[PDB]
């Protein structure tokens, strides 16, 4: 009976559900404290950056909580917060399964993809533009220059140590680090092809060395990624005809 | 072979514009 | 300094009632980021006490841990050339005049026939072993 309402017991019942409005949001803080790379070294750069989407996110909300002032009764706050409440019930379940790093962003691109919503689909739009930020740097370094960058990274390493002895493929060994189930996911081209042409021209680029939808913008990555490495591959034709 | 390496080059310039116009419409967006 | 100047306008800020426990505490968000980055930066600079050229190979590890949220990785990026600017000044001297001027350690340096090799690491420059011998 304490306070449950002046109007008798309703605040009993609808402060529950504002409580439980107000239960997913430590949640988000309480994720994006545990996962930051100054209190801890176990999480990836993928797993990183989608939190740095997530941070400026919770930056919104903070300055939306603190001009709800003056409020005139539960309502006028609860029916504000109710487009937003459907929005943080989902923002902070998606991620609680446990995927990491490509799987990460493998659930996010489909979160993303889940439009007939036009309030979430830019906010995992946006998350989906910051997440794929140091995946996409690890991307120009290879087909340029050849480099791997990542000390500690969810994308697994391979170490590509050539014989001196034998001239096999300037190689000798390489693999793959997806070794037979080839599965790179959810970045534009969708990595089925061109994933595996990312590959091959960012083997030949280090032997010129030492001698509105979700999916049309993907999609205008898609083919400056395959003219790219068609440009990379028109120089190892004309490497191999020079030599 | 420098002339054909020119003309690579050159399609990675008019590479990079179209980069730059697809950003600008990113922004429009 | 720049910390203290948000403080003075907070301050400046205090000249009439307008703050509460929550006003300040939306005003603090931007900087808190901004302070844990430098906090972990300055006590394993403390623990191991690296000295030269491994420090800025210790900086650039945590350039690198840091790899994320890009505003903020432009922060650090500046803290690591400012470390590196004596670095560089020193450089010029040894690679540019072949007369180097070390006040202590400052600069991995051996003292100069079949006279000796003068090959030195003692510094390590951060970047890959094809530079130091260069």
């Amino acid at each position: 009976v304490y306070i449950s309402g002046t109007s008798p017991d309703n605040v009993s019942s609808l402060l529950t559900q504002v409580a439980e409005y107000g239960t997913y949001y430590t949640r988000l803080s309480h994720f994006s404290l545990l996962t930051v790379l100054d209190s801890s070294h176990s999480n990836g750069l993928v797993f990183q950056a989608f939190t740095s989407g997530l941070r400026k996110y919770l930056q919104y909300y903070r300055a939306c909580v603190l001009s709800t002032p003056a409020s005139l009764t539960l309502l006028t706050i609860s029916f504000l917060f109710r487009k937003l409440g459907r929005q943080l019930r989902y923002l902070a379940e998606l991620c609680c399964a446990f995927p990491t790093g490509v799987k990460l962003l493998s659930y996010l691109y489909k979160e993303a993809l889940e439009n007939s919503s036009n309030e979430n689909y830019p906010v995992l739009l946006s998350l989906l533009k910051t997440s794929c930020e140091p995946y996409t740097r690890f991307i120009y370094d290879w087909v340029y220059s050849g480099v791997f960058r990542d000390v500690c990274g969810e994308f697994m390493i391979q170490v590509n140590e050539d014989y001196l002895g034998f001239r096999d493929k300037r190689y000798w060994t390489h693999g793959y680090v997806l070794i037979s189930k080839e599965v790179e996911d959810c970045v534009p081209v969708f990595l089925k092809h061109v994933a595996n042409e990312i590959y091959i021209c960012g083997k030949t680029i280090n032997l010129l060395k030492l001698c509105s939808l979700p999916v049309l913008m993907k999609y205008s990555v898609t083919a400056p990624m395959v003219s790219h490495v068609y440009l990379v591959n028109k120089a190892i034709v004309d490497y191999y005809f020079v030599e | 072979a420098a002339a054909a390496a020119a003309a690579a080059a050159a399609a990675a310039a008019a590479a990079a514009a179209a980069a730059a116009a697809a950003a600008a419409a990113a922004a429009a967006a | 300094k720049e910390y203290m100047i948000l403080i003075s306008q907070l301050e400046h800020l205090q000249r009439q009632g307008l703050l509460s426990l929550q006003k300040l505490w939306f005003y603090i968000q931007p900087t808190l980021r901004t302070m844990e980055v430098l906090a972990s930066i300055a006590t394993s600079l403390n623990k191991g006490e690296c000295f030269g050229g491994a420090t800025l190979s210790l900086l650039h590890d945590r350039t690198f841990g840091y790899t994320g949220d890009s505003q903020a990785q432009e922060l650090c990026l500046y803290l690591t050339k400012a470390a590196s600017a004596p670095y560089f000044d020193i450089l010029e001297r040894w690679i540019y005049r072949g007369i180097i001027n070390d006040p202590y350690s400052e600069f991995m340096v051996e003292e100069h026939w079949d006279q000796r090799y003068t090959i030195v690491q003692q510094q390590i420059p951060s970047f890959l072993q094809k530079v130091a011998d260069k």
